[PDB]
């Protein structure tokens, strides 16, 4: 029970998902065809969460693949694990991406919206207990920010009492691969604090330093960046599809976490992250899988956790371990880092422990923080909005599709409170 | 001719009940199949064929933990209609265990209890295993204690609450879920036993010398305490005590009914030697500040009404001797209005070891219960953990959106604040 | 405050499609000055075939017609709109509240 | 017993008949010669509904083939399954079709009609218990509209208490293959609501898109459109000649359907309609064989079922299934399609289940709709009659055969009520 | 010396009749050939050779379903003059099963019953198996109940009418084929047993864990009920009850004679364990709302005259013990004018199982035949399904064209509306 729909949008979202469903297929033992080859029977006990059984004992993913051009969908279909999907789900358009929020939401988002949702409605009728809707987009582009911020404003029109968790790759401080991504994010932040429930703000900048310092690589391809993101993306849900000791699920990862109905921007984490040869120096114990976590070098979101404080800090452990060693370490890092937590949230660690580690490890940690450290993500983006609005450069393209000059100030007025609220609840004492 | 059913609401209640019903089949030679190669009528409505089904109702909203029971070793044991599941959990939300999902399957539960009490002519009591953490274990119990007090009312209703630890907590709304379920159950609970996790971690380290205690191992200790309370029905001794005979000795005022358990001796297998563990030695081990299974300091208060439930080869002379040593001691101070506050029961059964457990086989045991005074300082803890999260109004927006008023949060605090006054009402000396 | 749980059931289960398009566009502007009132429920012709008959508020007052005021005794069942499967979900309740959104009358 | 006569008329009907008696004769295991080769003995238990035993253990079809030229009759005779027919049946004329209603009913229809009925009478004296007359014409042409709407008014003169059921092909909305098919239709609708009982109104325009979308073909020939119609055609009578757990025949599918003696125009449907490679993704279960049925893409008559409402709904199944899975799903879809049915008809799903699937499948569903959705079929045709009658174009051929100008208003006066009644019986409540 | 015969009108009676006559051959060792390797003379006029042909008249208008019997396993059992067929069906048309086609073969039916009453000296009763769905099962029985009262008049005439469900209907003119069959047979029926198609699906789903019940399996449940009513003739019991005795205990007025059957226990093979199914337990399973085989809420009315037909090893003390619990209970409210309304029959046979059926082999059973009050709401339903379909004159043109008048449709509704006034005539309390 508790089925989950996995909608995929944008080029960045449609290339994580080709790697993401390669991750899920190896924990359950799934061939490229669709059949079963695993050893444990614990894999098929909750197989019905991402899958629909077809005739002959073949399982197909519950994934709905949205696009505006047939470019990237040709790469997924021709790639491996491309024939696992259902060939009716590949809903794509014709008029290109656009890199344009005024095009993915007002031009091509107006036609292809019902070719999506009728396939969405066909997937939801084959589900008994519908849990929630995980969406794989990115704030930078114009497909994963216009079309990906339209489906939330149409599916919560259809499903108001579910959970909507989006997995957004966030623009970096130093390098910027789009000139108008300070216009794409601030128009998408207006559409995620309306109608979502959590959002994993994953960066590109800190994702290379993990792939350079800790992992000790030389040439990080996107096949190894998304290899690292999807390891976190499957870890949030493995306490729902596998038996655990102190269980958790997507709603337990909602009420424990979110203090106020606007502050739901999470930052991920993972441990162990070994080198290829330095796995013979470090001890593989729970007090080592915790000190690796609560340092700033493990954070995938490019911000400094020591600037600003935490609110609700959950750490889903996995593998075979003992609950005293868990609760000793979750106390120990709260003694030594007590000044980095907020005063008016006591006993501020949710903890979950499952029992099925990844194939080849012995134990693994998925870290889901929450911080006031991302005030200077929004202080960074909203200023890049500001210098690109005094001269109002690049405005003669979004206006060309029919967008008003106040609507950019409306979304800027929305972020103006959200910068203040990570300052308003930072020094608020009692 | 006497029967006591057992309900397992939540997850932490159920995983203890996986370890409880493992132990009774050891103490009666019952297989996991219900086969066996008048003492066990309290927990087994037996069939004329060879099978002894237990008197248990395993209910939980999330269907994860129950499928471990339906696929485990004790699959064939339980009557399969007893095991009740649902779809969406309460998920640490009180308004999803009492207003949203609790109203759904409450009629599958009570009608199933209705078909158990008709197989009972001498119905005695209830055993509701639930923890104060989740919104299932403290949101579906508070619904269920209301309903079973409508059906029966006069019957005894024993609970076993896994206490929220003073330093270690694996939830965030856990100081909300304790004040919520107190207000509902305080007018209808009977005797709610507090067991803390953190002190069991202490006992597993010092008196047992285990550095990795799993929840396999923190439940074997609560399995012995639940067994020793119900050890007088299932057996016969020099001085027996029934479950209805708990609620008169232990509850002086109708509000203060929160006693804390203590088992002794808890020794490792290597420390079964090197000592003797006499009937006047282990009773001094009962009243330590260290060996209590709630992390409080018992020397920071008094003792209103203790209780001792021995078992094994115990001579009732030395019980009178070892008690007379205790009231002459300095640190232990009973309350001035209580003249002498003991209630001692002796059974004829040694505690049975479970294979795999690291507890040493001894000749005798004691399951100390004590309605003590100073636990309200730890009730003062769960309001300072409430006030700092109610002033800034955090986490309220999940309750209100699932059928729960705003006015029912400072209301239940004052009712909790009224429960704080009664312990200090006890500790005074009403002279003349 | 359950405006989303009722508007979804107006145009997917009770009055959906091209037939009664003139009918359900009436009941949007009728409740536009409303919905500051907390909850609104509908009347349903039968629990087997849910057809729309009357639109209510929760203060039980009819705005577009059965009875102007209902009692608790003449209510057959209390139905919940299953959002995940666009169907009805029965309840064990007999009073009103946040959970109930769809009522069916007796005869 | 319960013998049925199968009369064919027009070019469009006479090429279904080359395919229909290939659809039929492969179920009963009939060679091109006329003998038996099947395995099950259930086939020959009811072989006499369509056949006659001849000398040597040979079975020949009860079909009567009518034409005004030896063109298409030579094609069916020279084609495969052409030598199975009794060669006295081939009654054909000389003057050609004419594409002219005034010629096939007043000029050529008045000569060859008695040379048809004497072969009909020879085929009806060889039947013990005559059931009815399934007739294969089309409203578009001139042979199958002048002659096909004459045997209605001549064989019911001979058999006034049987069931008369025509299998017509209706002109499409977008493409038109006859310029005077707005005159061939309205002259035939006048003759259909006089002396018939039902008419499976099948379009071409919706029949192409199913060959493109759901079947997923590339080049649909008429050998693959009539392959899909005649698959539906055998499913109506398959409960009259095979043992079913819930029996229906050509009177139970007549009394349960028709509410009023004029509103008897149906619209078929079929499931499963797989693809060639997508037959490994959908589960072949009764909750899946119904959700394919009640979507608008599967309706072969080119109109929208969401426009207008249903009156009675049949659903003839085949295969070996269970009556709870049926009766759950006939309840389940009437919940989620409640506004699309009419109010003053309760329990409006007639259901029958046979036990012989088609040769090679496992289970199949034949849908028989009856709706007010076909109000804009007649609104479409009677408007094309209206503009072509104001300027009185193409009139100097029908008038040239002696037909009166009032009779074109008479037949238009007959359809004026029938358009109104689907509007009249829509919002009439109680 | 006591012989009852059976008629199978329609199709829904004929395929139930394949489940009855298969089942009688198991309870007597009868082969399908009539061979066998003394009280079975109630159903089998035997031959001087080894063969026991049954007492059954299979009338049918269409030759479809009879050819399954003429070619099936029980081909050799029946006399081929019994198996009466015809050419064309009525096809859900009352004027084609009572006026047009049913007029033809009626002199082959009654003349065949004529030759079976002469093989009998102790003729007992009639068993017409039919349904209310079609116009064959409810249009030809209405013809045939008229005729067998002209022949005899003073014999018991039991039907078993398969009822049209409030949830599921596989016809369109089905509320036209039920009001017409009431008026014709109401003055000449004796006691018509209501059995619903819907409620067997829930009993196949919940209590049996079958998710795919076929029409093979809905007739096995109606096989044991018909085998329970006629259990007192074919076997010797403690307290037997003959078919002439049912019409006096159960029929309070010359109108209200519609009992709904209920069988218990109904369990899966895996749940034959885990419980004991005592007579004090399985009697409470009779009076559940969740076990009634006609879908009404029986807690929305009363009970005029219940009747319990026990069988198997049943102690007649415990019958009195289990019943004395029931009249003390709260929900089960009988009628004020009926003092105590039971008629208990204990027989000496276990409920025999058919090979292939998914019912467990239990040691005891009960076929409750409860003439309740609240079923009139289900008779109030099939007038609201008449009124909306007759103001618009829907489907009338098939009846008028085959010998039926317009005046005989608002006539029989008022007769049905008179039958609905009589249940509220029961529900009053004529005080003082
Ligand atoms: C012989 C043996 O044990 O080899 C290991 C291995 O040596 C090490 C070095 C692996 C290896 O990881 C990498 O080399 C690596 C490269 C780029 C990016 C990330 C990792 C491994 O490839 C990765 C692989 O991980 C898995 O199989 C997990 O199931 C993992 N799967 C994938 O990431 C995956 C890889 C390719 C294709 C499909 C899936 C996973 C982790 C989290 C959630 C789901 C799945 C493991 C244990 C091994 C190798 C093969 C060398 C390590 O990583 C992981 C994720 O397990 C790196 O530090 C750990 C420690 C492992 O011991
Ligand atoms: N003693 C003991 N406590 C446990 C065990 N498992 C969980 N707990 C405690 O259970 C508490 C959390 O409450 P749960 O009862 O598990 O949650 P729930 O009521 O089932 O509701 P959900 O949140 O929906 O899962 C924590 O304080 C844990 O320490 C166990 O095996 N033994
Ligand atoms: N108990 C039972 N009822 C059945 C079975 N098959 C069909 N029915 C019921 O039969 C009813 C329809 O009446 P039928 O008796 O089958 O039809 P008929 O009397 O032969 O009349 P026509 O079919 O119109 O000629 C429906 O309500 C079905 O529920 C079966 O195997 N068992
Ligand atoms: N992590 C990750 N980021 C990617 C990948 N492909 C593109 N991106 C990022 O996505 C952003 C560009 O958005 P993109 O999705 O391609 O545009 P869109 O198709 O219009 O949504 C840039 O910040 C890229 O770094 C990928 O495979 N992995
Ligand atoms: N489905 C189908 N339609 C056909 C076929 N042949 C012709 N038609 C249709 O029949 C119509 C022309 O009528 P036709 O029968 O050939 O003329 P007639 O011989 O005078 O009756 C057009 O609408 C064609 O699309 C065929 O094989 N299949
Ligand atoms: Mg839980
Ligand atoms: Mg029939």
């Amino acid at each position: 029970m508790r089925e989950i729909v996995h909608i995929q949008a944008g080029q960045c979202g449609n290339q994580i998902g080709a790697k993401f469903w390669e991750v899920i297929s190896d924990e359950h033992g799934i061939d490229p065809t669709g059949t079963y080859h695993g050893d444990s029977d614990l894999q098929l006990d909750r197989i019905s969460v991402y899958y629909n059984e077809a005739t002959g004992g073949k399982y197909v993913p519950r994934a709905i693949l949205v696009d505006l051009e047939p470019g990237t969908m040709d790469s997924v279909r021709s790639g491996p694990f491309g024939q696992i999907f259902r060939p009716d789900n590949f809903v794509f358009g014709q008029s290109g991406a656009g890199n344009n929020w005024a095009k993915g939401h007002y031009t091509e988002g107006a036609e292809l919206v019902d070719s999506v949702l009728d396939v969405v409605r066909k997937e939801a009728e084959s589900c008994d207990c519908l849990q929630g809707f995980q969406l794989t987009h990115s704030l930078g582009g114009g497909t994963g920010s216009g079309m990906g911020t339209l489906l939330i404003s149409k599916i919560r029109e259809e499903y108001p009492d579910r959970i909507m968790n989006t997995f957004s790759v966030v623009p970096s401080p130093k390098v910027s691969d789009t000139v108008v991504e300070p216009y794409n994010a601030t128009l998408s932040v207006h559409q995620l604090v309306e109608n979502t429930d959590e959002t994993y703000c994953i960066d590109n900048e800190a994702l290379y330093d993990i792939c350079f310092r800790t992992l000790k690589l030389t040439t990080p391809t996107y096949g190894d960046l998304n290899h690292l993101v999807s390891a976190t993306m499957s870890g949030v849900t493995t306490c729902l599809r596998f038996p655990g000791q102190l269980n958790a699920d997507l709603r337990k990862l909602a009420v424990n976490m979110v203090p106020f109905p606007r502050l739901h921007f999470f930052m991920p984490g993972f441990a162990p992250l070994t080198s290829r040869g330095s796995q013979q120096y470090r001890a593989l114990t729970v007090p080592e899988l915790t000190q690796q976590v609560f340092d700033a070098k493990n954070m995938m979101a490019a911000c400094d956790p020591r600037h600003g404080r935490y609110l609700t800090v959950a750490a889903v452990f996995r593998g075979r371990m003992s609950m005293k060693e868990v609760d000793e370490q979750m106390l120990n890092v709260q003694n030594k880092n007590s000044s980095y937590f907020v005063e008016w949230i006591p006993n501020n660690v949710k903890t979950a422990v499952c029992d099925i580690p990844p194939r080849g490890l012995k134990m693994a940690v998925t870290f889901i923080g929450n911080s006031t450290a991302i005030q200077e993500l929004f202080k960074r983006i909203s200023e890049q909005f500001t210098a690109m609005f005094r001269r109002k450069a690049f405005l003669h393209w979004y206006t060309g599709e029919g967008m008003d000059e106040m609507e950019f100030t409306e979304a800027e007025s929305n972020m103006n409170d959200l910068v203040s609220e990570y300052q308003q609840y930072q020094d608020a004492t009692a | 001719m006497r029967e006591c059913i057992s309900i397992h609401v939540g997850q932490a209640g159920v995983q203890i009940g996986n370890a409880c019903w493992e132990l009774y089949c050891l103490e009666h030679g019952i297989q996991p199949d219900g086969q066996m190669p008048d003492s066990f009528n309290t927990f087994f409505s037996e069939t004329g064929a060879g099978k002894h089904v237990p008197r248990a109702v395993f209910v939980d909203l999330e269907p994860t933990v129950i499928d471990e029971v339906r696929t485990g070793t004790y699959r064939q044991l339980f009557h399969p209609e007893q095991l009740i599941t649902g779809k969406e959990d309460a998920a640490n939300n009180y308004a999803r265990g009492h207003y949203t999902i609790g109203k759904e399957i409450i009629d599958l539960v009570l009608d199933r209890i209705r078909k158990l009490a008709d197989q009972c002519t001498g119905l005695q009591g209830f055993l509701v295993f639930h923890s104060f953490g989740g919104g299932t274990g403290s949101g579906f119990t508070s619904l269920l204690m209301e309903r079973l007090s409508v059906d029966y009312g006069k019957k005894s209703k024993l609970e076993f609450s896994i206490y929220p630890a003073p330093q270690v907590s694996t939830a965030v709304v856990e100081p909300y879920n304790s004040i919520l379920t107190t207000h509902t159950t305080l007018e209808h609970s009977d005797c709610a036993f507090m067991v803390d996790n953190e002190a069991i971690y202490d006992i597993c380290r010092r008196n047992l010398d285990i550095e990795r205690p799993t929840y396999t191992n923190l439940n074997r200790l609560i399995s012995q305490i639940v067994s020793s309370i119900t050890a007088s029905l299932r057996f016969d001794g020099a001085l027996n005590v029934d479950l209805t005979e708990f609620q008169t000795n232990l509850v002086p005022y109708p509000r203060i009914h929160f006693p804390l358990a203590t088992y002794a001796p808890v020794i490792s297998a290597e420390k079964a030697y090197h000592e003797q563990l006499s009937v006047a030695e282990i009773t001094n081990a009962c009243f330590e500040p260290a060996n209590q299974m709630v992390k409080c300091d018992p020397r920071h208060g008094k003792y209103m009404a203790c209780c001792l439930l021995y078992r094994g080869d115990v001579v009732p002379k030395d019980v009178n001797a070892a008690i007379a040593t205790i009231k002459t001691k300095r640190s232990i101070q009973f309350v001035d209005w209580c003249p002498t506050g003991f209630k001692v029961g002796i059974n004829y059964q040694p505690p049975t070891v479970v294979p795999g457990g690291d507890l040493a086989k001894v000749q005798r045991a004691v399951c100390m219960l004590s309605n003590t005074t100073a636990i309200a300082e730890a009730w003062a803890r769960l309001d300072h953990k409430f006030d700092l999260m109610y002033a800034k109004r955090a986490f309220v927006h999940w309750y209100v959106g699932e059928g729960m008023e705003e006015g029912e949060f400072s209301e239940a605090r004052e009712d909790m604040a009224a429960l704080e006054k009664d312990y200090e009402e006890v500790g005074v000396d009403s002279v003349e | 405050t359950n405006k989303l749980l009722i508007k979804n059931a107006l145009i997917h289960l009770t009055l959906a499609g091209e037939v009664n398009k003139k009918e359900r566009e009436d009941v949007f502007e009728a409740m536009k000055e409303y919905e500051d009132t907390n909850q609104m429920i509908i009347l349903v012709r039968e629990v087997n075939v849910p057809a729309f008959r009357a639109l209510y508020v929760v203060v039980v007052k009819k705005i577009i017609g059965g009875p102007k005021f209902l009692t608790e005794d003449v209510v057959d069942v209390f139905c919940r709109y299953d959002s995940g499967g666009k169907k009805l979900s029965k309840l064990s309740s007999r009073t009103f509240g946040v959970t109930t959104d769809v009522v069916v009358l007796k005869s």
